[PDB]
RNA sequence: UUGACCUCGGAUCAGGUAGGAGGACCCGCUGAACUUAAGCAUAUCAAUAAGCGGAGGAAAAGAAACCAACAGGGAUUGC
RNA sequence: UGGGCGAGGCUCCUUCUGAGUUCCCUGGAACGGGACGCCACAGAGGGUGAGAGCCCCGUAUAGUUGGAAGCCAAGCCUGUGU
RNA sequence: AGAGACCGAUAGCGCACAAGUAGAGUGAUCGAAAGAUGAAAAGCACUUUGAAAAGAGGGUUAAAUAGCACGUGAAAUUGUUG
RNA sequence: CGUGAGCCCGGGUCGAACGGCCUCUAGUGCAGAUCUUGGUGGUAGUAGCAAAUACUUCAAUGAGAACUUGAAGGACCGAAGUGGGGAAAGGUUCCAUGUGAACAGCGGUUGGACAUGGGUUAGUCGAUCCUAAGCCAUAGGGAAGUUCCGUUUCAAAGGGGC
RNA sequence: AAACUUUCAACAACGGAUCUCUUGGUUCUGGCAUCGAUGAAGAACGCAGCGAAAUGCGAUAAGUAAUGUGAAUUGCAGAAUGUGAAUCAUCGAAUCUUUGAACGCACAUUGCGCCCGCCGGUAUUCCGGCGGGCAUGCCUGUUCGAGCGUCAU
């Protein structure tokens, strides 16, 4: 019974072990589209990044 | 072992109930595999014993302040709120005098209508 | 670990005066006197004034504080109230 | 003629409980009538002429019967109500008939 | 810091007990549906926001 | 429901050089930040014509 | 066809009722018929099932084994009956649960509860019956 | 450098935790919650925002005494114990 | 400090010269009684603590 | 001097009451703009949204300083 | 014209309710197919190892145990006018 | 409490799941993704190769062409073979 | 088979429902919307992994050692330090054992990672006390009101003794 | 000729569409009227033999009493069972930490008090702890007062 659960508690980590999380505290969702990145216009003024 | 029954406890006044209630918790604060289910049963009996010297307490105050005009609060009826601020049955109930000289001598009548 | 201030404890509590003692009662002089005198309250005396009061004097009386409770406690003031 | 320039959709009111609240007047129908029985459901009304000239050629049942009236037919104003009789102390008797 | 208030010290100690994977009999049990502690917490991941 | 696809704060990113139109969830640390919102091509929005 | 007001044909209300079920109600679907000798003795068609009676399976691929019951294990809706277990892979023996309306109850185990509930079911049983007819 | 050298000069409070609500919204300064509103005595709460009440309406938490009364209600508010009921 | 050393006193009979009293990062408090030196802590903790 | 009235105060005096929540519906107050008018200060949206106060199981209204002009109807509410 | 009983009825929780697990084939398992029956004021719904009126809970109608608190009510006793 | 010519997990409420959760924001607030082994865990004894993960035999099951990556298992895209 | 949208059959996979005809009904037919959501390519084993001078030998551990450890060397920080301690902020990262995967853009036996345990002791150090800039009650006055002003006032605002 | 690129086919990958399912939504209909100073809604902190969450509960803490049913619960371990199991149903008796309209003053403090009792520590004096109390506006009554405001003597 005991093997069997740590058997259960290796394959519960197989999905997180795929995102490549550093334990299961690591549920961070980062920023894949920002908006500084993605809208607005650059004009002959200020710009917002060099 | 440390189980105790309050079929038991309610035949008992409230002095030996305190007595029992004190070995109870010493031997309790004295065991501060069967120990699990002794300190479980322990507090258990605990809870009975505080439970039947509460109702026999509440019991007496009951009776002791049956014929008294003002209850203490926790001895008053809870209802709610709104059901406590509710005019009483006899003042909701009483009428003029003018009225009653009115329903004393012409009432609601029983009658029927012939077809 | 607590500062304490000077006049706060020990014969400061322990006793009171009789101007002190009779504004606690909420009573007068002769209703006061009549009290102490069925009750038994006699003044006593200090080791030390100064510590109890600091403008004391030979002059002034003070009395035990339990004395005093004792006194308010009793059941005898309502009678006098009411008598009033 | 369309009058929907204000916001219509939020005071929309649909009848889709019309069959329920028949059921539910036949049942405090039903209940009333438990209640005081054996007394007639309803009130005693008279018989008055609507007003105006349109209408005036129809005769309908009104509020109560008046104090002369009662008074003519012997019963007394206290009594009427309590034997099933409305009575309507606002209404003259203008004419004989 | 090490200055810190009883409110902040207590709920700090609340942290430190819910900081746990979940015991291995919880898996075991009959319609389980839980594999994983998902509100595990990490120093360097998430903050409490005290 | 009448306020389904609407229980969402959304704001169009404007006309630019990447991305289409459509109102976007404001916000971020999740999924649904930065992600159509309100129209009838969009998941998780608002139906065409909704049913009465 | 039904026809009180206060009862659902509901298939999602009554599939949840049946697995959220609490112990006391579960003890009541947990029912098992009895025995032709057992039902000519007390009149009774049907009582719960419970630890201790002796049972008759007559559906399944255990058909026609008898036991004694050893678990009414009502979170899974099933019961244990001796010897009707398998094998693991390690050979040792773990029960097989069998739902009790697959069972026929062939002896009772009879207390004075057990005789109190036939005795009720039966009486009310003899009162429909005269009353109909 | 209004950007990432500014942000490594954030390291104090604007807001701690508020003992009505929870929240760590509670305006160091002004000693007023921006969440709850404490402490006015009533609880801060606007129709301009129903995901806002609806985070913060009763039954979002524990119903302590207000789930016991409808079945009071139901029986009626009575008093006293059950006839021939063990007891003192 | 002075309700431990009364609830040692009372319950298990036992004489502090002083505590010494913590909170652990758990949130429960722990408490260093010292003895008297004409009790001793190894057969109190054999005894009464059963700690042996 | 002694007491009475009147007005105004004190008390951890005796006994009570209010606050907050909820607010779909209800009673009031306060009060927009987008929109529609070619634009736009009348207007429309709208005596609406948002904001504030106060209730109940319904609320409100209600037994004519009414309608009428008839051979007169007869409190209120709703269809 | 004041008082007091009141048969009986209504509202609410509680005990109980009809009939196959008969035989053959397929199938891991019949709740499938076939044969023979039964119940039905119940052939609504759900479960049970695949589409089950009769395996189980329930379903229909009359009732039938036990208890509490109210309401209505045919009638019947009485005081009589200060 | 009962229903539907409604939707069937990118739909239907944001939420069929420890969802107003996780996460983000100083804050007011913003706010997801995520259902399905099998009738029953019977969730692979034992041997052998590996440091292990695993593999191979051999087993369970009606089926592993259902192995807690789990019903069915499309396309894009990829490997081997022809 | 149909001009066609499509329809039908065979073979394989699969496991619980589904279809023809006549009416009824609609959230009913996609290649485009810099469409929405999800997934996947070429680019491509490519760009790159080049600031902060720098690493080497033997032995041990281990399946496996440039980035583990011991010793032996060679160097750097050079006291405004790559040192020894604190305030803010964080909250257990501290210590000891043990460790598959994941993470430490190379590896990894190592780790601030993962798992289990342990660790913070005061009359004298701080908080607690005082007041500063400032803020909030009370009297009273505004405001339809949420509330605004007011902090010494146009207050019977209290102490002590015989 | 191979390799490479592309095309076609079978099998295997990637991915999760399609189909089937549904303890969930959505809409309609019917019934009911019941929050709080007798301390609500909300918040925080705790409580299980072995739980982090969800659920339940409050130092009587995954609960006590009472009524009913009548033999479990179950992942493991350990025990109890006719006053009798149960993570059962019902529910009229209770318990109900710190808070919050939140009420001794405060609160970014587990800070500082006042009154009356009790307990423990040598204790009339000292130190800790406990019990009951001490918010504001307003109403009625009580009692104590103030004012050449005013009456009689
Ligand atoms: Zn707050």
């Amino acid at each position: 019974l005991r093997s069997k659960a740590e058997r259960q508690a290796k394959l519960a980590q197989r999905k997180m072990n795929r995102m490549a999380r550093q334990g299961e505290a690591d549920r961070h969702i980062h920023a894949s589209m920002p908006k500084h990145l993605f809208s607005g216009k650059r004009t002959i003024g200020k710009t917002d990044r060099r | 072992n440390g189980k105790v029954k309050a079929g038991q406890l309610w035949s008992k006044n409230k002095e030996e109930l305190t007595k029992i209630l004190g070995e109870l918790k010493t031997e309790l604060s004295q065991l501060r595999g069967a120990k699990l289910n002794k300190i479980h049963d322990l507090r258990k009996s605990i809870a009975r014993v505080l439970t039947v010297i509460n109702a026999k307490q509440r019991a007496q105050l009951r009776l002791f302040y049956k014929n008294k005009k003002y209850l203490p609060l926790d001895l008053r009826p809870k209802l709610t709120r709104a059901l406590r601020r509710r005019l009483s049955k006899e003042d909701a109930s009483r009428v003029l005098e003018k009225t009653k000289k009115r329903l004393t001598h012409f009432p609601q009548r029983k009658y029927a209508v012939k077809a | 670990g607590k500062a304490k201030k000077k006049g706060k404890s020990g014969a400061a509590r322990n006793y009171m005066t009789r101007t002190q003692a009779v504004k606690k009662l909420q009573l007068s002089l002769p209703d006061f006197r009549k009290l102490c005198i069925w009750k038994g309250i006699y003044p006593r005396e200090p080791r030390d004034r100064r510590k109890v009061n600091k403008s004391a004097t030979a002059s002034t009386t003070f009395y035990y504080t339990k004395d005093i409770q004792y006194l308010l406690h009793e059941p005898l003031l309502q009678k006098f109230r009411e008598q009033k | 003629n369309n009058h929907f320039r204000k916001h219509w959709q939020r005071r929309v009111r649909c009848h889709f409980d019309q069959p329920g609240k028949k059921v539910t007047r036949r049942l405090a129908r039903r209940a009333k009538a438990a209640a005081l029985a054996p007394r007639p459901v309803d009130k005693l009304r008279p018989i008055v002429r609507c007003p105006t000239v349109k209408y005036n050629r129809r005769t309908r049942l009104g509020r109560g019967f008046t104090l002369e009236e009662l008074k003519a037919a012997g019963i007394p104003r206290l009594l009427a109500p309590t034997i099933g009789i409305a009575v309507d102390h606002r209404r003259k008797n203008l004419s004989e008939e | 810091p090490s200055h810190k208030t009883f409110r902040i010290k207590q709920k700090l100690a609340k942290a430190q007990k819910q900081n746990r994977p979940i015991p291995q009999w919880i898996r075991l049990r009959t319609g389980n549906t839980i594999r994983y502690n998902a509100k595990r917490r990490h120093w360097r991941k998430t903050r409490l926001g005290l | 429901s009448e306020k389904a696809g609407h229980q969402t704060s959304a704001e169009s990113w404007g006309t630019g050089r990447a991305v289409a139109r459509i109102p976007r969830v404001s916000g971020g640390g999740t999924h649904r930040a930065g992600q159509g919102a309100f129209g009838n091509m969009c998941r998780s929005g608002r139906m065409f014509a909704p049913t009465k | 066809m039904k026809v009180r007001p206060t009862v659902s044909s509901s298939r999602r209300k009554a599939r949840k009722a049946h697995f959220s079920a609490p112990s006391s109600v579960r003890r009541v679907i947990m029912s098992a018929p009895l025995s032709k000798e057992l039902r000519e003795k007390y009149n009774v068609r049907s009582i719960p099932i419970r630890k201790g009676d002796e049972v008759q399976i007559v559906r399944g691929a255990h058909k026609d084994k008898e036991g004694k019951v050893t678990s009414v294990y009502r979170l899974k809706y099933v019961i244990h009956v001796e010897r009707v277990t398998r094998e693991k892979a390690t050979g040792q023996t773990v029960p097989i649960g069998i739902h009790p309306s697959n069972v026929v109850i062939t002896k009772l185990h009879l207390d004075k509860d057990r005789e109190n509930i036939l005795a009720r079911i039966k009486a009310g049983r003899e009162q429909v019956a005269k009353a109909k007819g | 450098t209004k950007g990432t050298s500014s942000f490594g000069k954030r390291h104090n409070k604007t807001h701690g935790l508020c003992r009505r609500c929870g929240r760590r919204s509670l305006h160091n300064q002004k000693k007023v919650c921006a969440s709850c509103g404490y402490p006015a005595a009533k609880t801060r709460k606007y129709n301009w925002s129903e995901k806002a009440k609806r985070r913060k309406v009763t039954g979002t938490g524990r119903m302590r005494y207000l789930s016991t009364v409808p079945r009071r209600f139901k029986n009626g508010f009575r008093t006293g114990v059950p006839k021939g009921a063990r007891g003192p | 400090k002075a309700q431990i050393k009364q609830a040692l006193k009372k319950l298990y009979d036992i004489d502090t010269v002083k505590i010494n009293t913590l909170i652990r990062p758990d949130g429960t408090k722990k408490a260093f009684a010292r003895l008297t030196p004409d009790v001793d802590a190894l057969d109190i903790a054999a005894t009464k603590l059963g700690l042996v």
